[PDB]
């Protein structure tokens, strides 16, 4: 479960695999964080120049 | 003729204003020649149209010495003289036109709005602002932050904490050069860190570092602090030591304002996730701060929207929300009107220039 | 030559209404002469706005991260005009000075 | 601080003992 | 009177419109023109591609062009003979011969083969075991060179040639080019 | 600012005028009243009877209602003319704490409720239950938070339909923005 | 030079163990006063006055080394003096007779380098700059850029400077050639590395520091002791426990290195740990390693409990992931710390969005939810527009 | 700074009690005005009496009140039933003000009327007060 | 009011030019865009 292969979990409660898998959406946080990191660099090196 | 009129009339202002600050001869001992030399024989002159020919300067410096009391202490305890100012000011305002005049209304505002806030109606500004609105292309951007400081920290004291926010945040940018960068600078800095505490929690203090007097930001710093961390024991005994400050800000208001607030942030930081989250945790931790009342706030922060809960106290149990995978649906409608908004007004001032 | 002689939303929606408004005319003479094949499509139609609001719902929120996206291309589209505005201020200057 | 995480060593040691 | 200064007033609105306003119609309309002009020019038969065999004296300049023979031409009014120099690649207008533009001038490697290279890449420091070397080359080829006024002074003449004799291919060419 | 025409009264007077103004319920008038006196410091603080409303009015905004209710009933000034404002704060008070109380519990024991809303009479309990329009089963009240549609208005919030459509004319806004 | 910068550190960040500080004072002082290095001596002096292990002698009695002379002194301005004045007069007299002849252009960049050479010795910052950047100026070997690089790192470790010495060392490597060379690379890596430790973005310092081509020492750049255990160290507590069993143990020289020293605690014992899921185990180590590496070092004791709040929420959270139904008095009783410890510093972790811990503290029980969610991304994506947009009104204020 | 002391008065009843105020209002209402905005309906409601004939007293102040609010064609209105305490001769800013208004008012009128009738301004179609 | 007169002489010719301006800038656009397809 560590190296991530198949989303179980164990439940050490009661004794249970329980299906922790139901999936998550990729490439929407990663897709800004890009665009962010470009554009403030973009802005950054323009304003020394201007000025 | 003309030439030598305009002059003369330079001259003067040239004359009072080098006469105060560096070469003054007591500043209240001239506040009466400065009125002699307004009422009469300077706004008959005038054709309704100055800007320029008459200043701030004037009007400021007298009226700083009457609220300074320490060159002054009155000279009439009666307050008449101090009165008679305010009216006279109030007055200029009717004079200074709703067509014209547009720089010099605006400098009536400040000092008009000033002497309320210290001591008076803080409902007195309603008025000053409506009348305020009307096409200006020619006030200053000092002048503007003024503006902006003196009405947001209006707005403060009637509970939007939102209003104020938007207007304190554009007060800081434009006018900060050097001149404005000064004791101004402080003063806007003060009620810009409230500001962000009262309406949530404020951002870090790295920035505010290297931006403002240190002097100022080490009080500030204990401040903020107490109300983060949630301890009530904290922010009385802070509050206590910086009276000092608080006095000199004109922020004793604060006091009875952020207490809620402490107690509140105190629940908040806890994380009350699980499906039960049992009653005595709580009722512990409360104990120290409320004496009687500790059901009383646990309800209290439910009403108020703190969290999401059943209690019985039957059963002694609150059952709760999960605090942290909250912001879902229409959380992106909020921010995606709002960021729209922002990009068009940026636009718009690509246009123009 | 058809140019040579010459010289969306709200449309769209109009011509629907159109539709739905001619459809109301044809059922009521309809209902005058009964007082077939039209009848089995408007049934039809009726059962496949309302069957539709519960995935609009779902719509929504992909829609919500399209607006998001909107909001960093206008941010894109800034960084040039802002560019051309330094362009022009280099220019302007040296005119001034010449 | 410095001071915090031997005040904590201190704790998980008097646990640990009778752990 | 109250009534005059408003209007007054008003004037002052109105002009700050017109202005930029106009500023933008102005660029906008230059726009238009533009395509226009653009649009007339394109209808030339084009320019030939020509070097200049040699400047004259006499305001002609020859020219051996390449898509045709050998041309005498009168150059442009907007330019001298002195203004110009041969070995020039250059565009020569098809239809009123003046030279229009003035490109650049043949590049020095040619013939067979030949190779000049501009700013030698290799030093000392790029090839090592150069100690024994470095003082020899040092007075053969650079005190002369870096100061003539030295070997004048001293009555001392400079070298004609330098002969390098040794293992090929060890570095040899490289030091030539270092010196350089 | 004026010294030489005070008197003691003056500080029962105001304190009298501070809960008058806190029983309507408006904190802007409660705080620019404060602002009005002579100084911040000297007088919220050194008057006895100053000291009265402010705390009142710091507990109620804290949650800390059995306090202040228990403050005004064993008062002083509970016997002179905070006397009048009595009847009007117990209202008030113990009306924020049923709704408090109607988000917090699903369930609570009758007894619970008339001792919070300071009662100690079974029968008056019934009918503040009822008021509130709480059903009641036998030895408890059910509570149901119980929300309607509107109360008042601001469209952003639907006059005639659709979000949708403040999306389309904001839309229109944004793209009148690029096209020109 | 490292080992001067790095024991005077040692030196004053010392209140522990005997043979340390002593040991320290004694090299420092023997070698500070053989170079002409007065101004950190100075600073050193005015660093470790007022303060507990004393080898000062002017008033004190704090003193607990058997060295009674690291005090600012006069007999300093004797054996510097006599250095001095031999050092000026010979390169004088050198720097003339050099440059008049004007023989090549390489012995002329040979008389500016010994300038540099005198300038960091004395502590002069700007001078030494200038009087070699001449050198890069008439740059006709690649030689003169390797002056450059020496000198911004000497004069970096004395002063404890990030910030001048992250611009001159981008300036200086990005330049006109740019190339693989070893030692031009040994010291941008290190000095990477403790830049971005610094900003607390963490993830930078690690994707060059971790890595390293270096087997061997750098002398004066860094002891090959010294980076290596710092790699490890930033291995450990920045990077995943996938990446630590890809590469983190199993990179043939930490193979070398874990052969003869194992007392790094971070080569062996945490790494095992880490391994191995154990918590048990892992939070006395931690400690112990605190105090052994960490805070000898120069460079990861201003980063204290963060180091330390964030490797016990790695270890929590590597728990929390595994595990769903789960039994917070078992964990708060037997996995090696106290209960009262292990409640206050979970619930420390939760709000700040370290862990999607279901807590409940008191009736004992522990559940888990995913770490991600939709709502989760949202959150942080409205944060970083936020971020994004603020900076062009900033653009917009002083340019309109 | 303070109208309160005369304003509270108006909120009290028997005429001699709001002529008593009104007079010292009249001179300062100019000076005072933010005050004296907010007690506005009340002054209104003086106005609206007349069994009361001190309305156009009340009209006057509430003319100045108006002015300063920025609703032009409501105090010019009030400035017109004040009657005999409106005077064009005292030209003040007050006084001035509210005369520039009032040709621009009979000027729009003038114009509509025009079109109409060609004899309005010798009758009652139009305000007698506005053309006196 | 004699001098009034004066004034609206020349805000006249303005507004008129003002709002002619507006009409222009519409029409060179199109035409803008058809020519730019022409060349």
């Amino acid at each position: 479960i560590l190296d991530k292969i198949f989303y179980g979990v164990l439940d050490q409660g009661n004794g249970w695999l329980y299906v922790y898998e139901t999936p998550n959406q990729d490439a929407t946080y990663d897709s800004a964080l890009e665009l962010v990191g470009q554009l403030n660099k973009v802005v950054d090196q323009l304003f020394e120049k201007a000025s | 003729k003309t030439i030598e009129v305009t002059a003369e009339i330079n001259c003067f202002m040239h004359l009072l204003v080098q006469l105060f600050l560096w070469d003054s001869k007591e500043l209240e001992q001239l506040v009466e020649f400065n009125r002699k030399v307004v009422i009469p024989n300077l706004l008959c002159y005038y054709n309704l149209r100055s800007l320029n020919l008459i200043n701030a300067k004037l009007w400021f410096y007298i009226y700083l010495s009457h609220e300074t009391l320490a060159r002054s202490s009155e000279e009439i305890n009666s307050d008449n003289q101090n009165i008679i100012l305010r009216s006279t000011m109030m007055k200029f305002l009717k004079i200074a036109s709703l067509k014209h005049d547009n720089e010099t209304k605006a400098m009536l505002i400040n000092l008009i709005l000033r002497d309320f806030l210290n001591n008076g109606e803080v409902d007195s500004a309603s008025d000053f602002i409506s009348k305020l609105e009307y096409p200006h292309t020619d006030v200053s951007s000092s002048l503007e932050a003024r503006y902006f400081f003196y009405l947001s920290k209006i707005n403060a004291i009637q509970l939007d904490y939102s209003t104020a926010n938007e207007y304190i945040i554009a007060a800081i940018r434009k006018a900060p050069h050097n001149s404005k960068s000064l004791g101004f600078l402080q003063q806007s800095n003060k009620l810009h860190c409230c500001i962000q505490l009262l309406m949530g929690d404020i951002p870090e203090l790295s920035f505010f570092h290297q931006s403002n007097m240190q002097k100022s930001l080490l009080p500030y710093y204990h401040l903020t602090k107490a109300v983060k961390l949630g301890d009530l024991k904290k922010f009385t005994s802070t509050i206590t030591k910086y009276k000092q400050l608080l006095l000199k800000d004109d922020t004793y208001q604060l006091c009875v304002r952020l207490r809620s607030n402490v107690i509140k942030t105190g629940i908040r930081i806890i994380s009350l996730t699980y499906k039960k989250i049992s009653l005595r945790d709580i009722c512990l931790k409360l104990n120290l701060d409320s004496e009687q009342t500790v059901e009383y706030m646990v309800s209290r922060a439910i009403r108020d929207g703190v969290i999401e809960a059943k209690i019985n106290h039957e059963d002694g149990f609150i059952e709760t929300t999960e605090l942290l995978n909250i912001y879902d649906s229409e959380d992106p409608q909020q921010v995606f009107d709002e960021r729209i908004k922002f990009a068009n007004q940026l636009h718009d001032e690509y246009l123009v220039s | 030559g058809v140019e040579h002689l010459l010289r969306i939303r709200l449309t769209n929606q109009l011509k629907s209404l159109k539709g739905l408004q001619s459809k109301l005319k044809d059922v009521v003479e309809y209902l005058d002469k009964v007082i077939h094949t039209i009848l089995g499509k408007l049934q039809d139609v009726f059962n496949l706005n309302n069957l539709q609001k519960a995935l609009t719902v779902k719509t929504n929120d992909e829609l919500m991260v399209i607006y998001i996206s909107n909001l960093v291309r206008s941010i894109i589209a800034f960084d040039d005009l802002i560019e051309n505005k330094i362009q022009n201020k280099k220019i302007q200057e040296q005119r001034v000075k010449d | 601080d410095d001071f915090t995480n031997e005040l904590k060593a201190e704790l998980d040691r008097y646990k640990r003992e009778n752990q | 009177e109250q009534k005059i200064q408003e209007t007054e007033l008003k004037i002052r609105s109105k002009t700050e419109n017109v202005r930029r306003l106009e500023a933008q119609r102005n660029a906008l309309n230059d726009k238009v023109r533009f395509i226009k002009d653009e649009l007339r020019l394109l209808q030339e038969p084009g320019s030939y591609v020509g070097e200049v065999i040699k400047i004259v004296s006499d305001k002609k300049v020859l020219v051996k062009v390449q898509p045709e023979g050998k041309y005498i031409v009168d150059v442009a009014k907007d330019i001298n003979v002195k203004d110009l120099k041969a070995s020039q690649r250059v565009c020569l207008r098809s239809d009123s011969y003046m030279l229009h533009k003035v490109l650049e001038n043949k590049a020095d490697p040619l013939v067979s083969l030949m190779m000049v290279e501009k700013v030698p890449d290799s030093t000392y420091d790029m090839v090592g075991g150069l100690t024994k070397q470095i003082k020899e080359i040092k007075e053969v080829i650079e005190l002369p060179v870096k100061h003539p006024e030295l070997f004048e002074s001293l009555g001392i003449a400079q070298p004609k040639g330098v002969i390098l004799y040794g293992p090929p291919g060890t570095g040899k060419t490289l030091l030539a080019r270092a010196v350089a | 600012n004026h010294k030489l025409s005070e008197s003691d009264k003056k500080s029962k007077l105001i304190s009298l005028y501070l809960l008058n103004l806190l029983s309507q319920n408006n904190t802007t008038k409660f705080h620019s009243e404060l602002q009005y006196l002579d100084k911040h410091i000297k007088n919220l603080e050194d008057d006895s009877l100053l000291s009265y409303p402010i705390k009142l009015d710091r507990w109620l905004m804290e949650g800390s209602y059995q306090k202040a209710w228990d403050l005004l009933q064993s008062g002083s000034q509970n016997i002179s003319e905070f006397d009048s404002f009595t009847d009007i704060l117990k209202s008030a008070i113990r009306d924020e704490i049923a709704k408090n109380t109607e988000l917090s519990y699903d369930f609570l024991p009758l007894s619970n409720i008339k001792a919070l809303l300071f009662f100690n009479n079974e029968k008056e309990t019934e009918k503040f239950a009822l008021e509130r329009n709480w059903p009641i089963v036998n030895s408890k009240v059910y509570f149901n938070n119980q929300s309607k549609e509107k109360a008042d208005y601001e469209d952003e919030m639907m006059h005639e339909e659709d979000q949708k459509t403040n999306i389309i004319e904001k839309a229109m806004d944004y793209a009148i923005s690029i096209e020109n | 030079n490292y080992e001067v910068s790095e024991k005077a550190f040692l030196l004053t960040q010392s209140k522990v163990s005997i043979e340390q500080r002593k040991e320290a004072a004694e090299f420092v002082l023997a070698k500070i006063k053989e170079e002409e290095m007065a101004p950190y001596y100075k600073y050193l002096c005015e660093e470790y006055l007022v303060n507990n292990g004393q080898s000062d002698l002017e008033h004190d009695e704090k003193s607990d080394s058997l060295n009674e002379w690291i005090k600012f002194d006069q007999e300093l301005y004797n054996e510097l003096c006599k250095k001095n004045e031999s050092k000026i007069k010979e390169l004088n007299e050198k720097i003339q007779k050099l440059e008049e002849d004007d023989e090549g252009e390489l012995e002329q960049a040979q008389a500016w380098i010994n300038l540099g050479e005198y300038y960091a010795q004395i502590g002069d910052k700007d001078n030494a700059e200038k009087t070699l950047g001449k050198s890069l100026s008439k740059a006709i070997s690649t030689g003169a850029k390797i002056d450059v690089m020496l000198t911004i790192a000497r004069l970096g470790f004395f002063y404890n400077d990030q910030l001048y010495v992250k611009e001159k060392l981008e300036a200086v490597n990005s330049m006109i050639e740019k190339g693989g060379d070893w030692e031009r690379r040994n010291r941008y890596k290190t000095y990477y590395g403790i830049h971005c430790l610094a900003v607390r973005n963490f993830k930078e310092a690690a994707k060059l520091l971790v890595d390293s081509l270096a087997t061997f020492t750098s002398i004066e750049l860094t002891s090959y002791e010294s980076i290596a255990t710092y790699a490890s160290v930033t291995g450990l507590f920045t990077l995943e426990r996938t990446d630590l069993k890809s590469k983190v143990i199993d990179s043939p020289e930490l193979l070398s290195l874990i052969s003869t020293t194992a007392a790094l605690q971070s080569i062996s014992s945490l790494t095992i740990s880490l391994y191995a899921s154990d918590y048990a185990s892992y939070f006395p180590y931690l400690l112990e390693t605190y105090a052994n590496v960490l805070i000898p070092c120069k460079y990861l004791n201003r980063h204290a409990d963060f180091f330390v709040r964030e490797m016990r929420r790695k270890v929590y959270a590597q728990l929390l992931e595994s595990y769903k139904t789960l039994s917070l008095k078992s964990m708060a009783s037997a996995f090696g710390v106290s209960v009262a410890f292990l409640d206050n510093d979970l619930g420390k972790f939760i709000p700040n969005k370290q862990l999607n811990c279901v807590i409940d503290r008191v009736n004992g029980i522990v559940e888990t939810n995913r770490p991600d969610n939709k709502n989760a991304q949202y959150h942080l994506l409205v944060k970083q527009g936020d971020g994004l947009l603020t900076k062009l009104q900033k653009y917009g204020a002083a340019v309109r | 700074t303070t109208a309160a002391p005369l304003l509270a008065l108006l909120r009290e009843n028997q005429d001699s009690v709001k002529t008593y105020a009104l007079e010292s209002i009249n001179n300062v209402v100019d000076q005072l005005w933010s005050e004296i905005s907010n007690e506005l309906p009340d002054i209104e409601a003086l106005y609206d009496d007349d069994t009361f004939s001190d309305r156009e007293m009340a009209a006057l102040i509430a003319s100045k009140v108006y002015y300063n609010l920025g609703e032009y064609e409501s105090a010019v209105k009030y400035a017109l039933a004040a009657k005999d305490r409106f005077d064009i001769d005292e030209k003040s800013q007050f006084v001035e003000t509210i005369v520039s208004k009032s040709i621009e008012m009979y000027v729009q009128e003038a114009s509509k009327q025009y079109t109409k009738d060609e004899q309005f301004y010798t009758k009652d179609i139009i305000d007698p007060k506005l053309t006196s | 009011y004699f001098k009034l007169k004066k004034l609206e002489k020349e805000y006249e010719l303005l507004t008129l030019q003002e709002d002619y301006i507006k009409d222009e800038q519409r029409h060179l656009k199109r035409e803008l865009k058809r020519a730019q397809e022409e060349v």
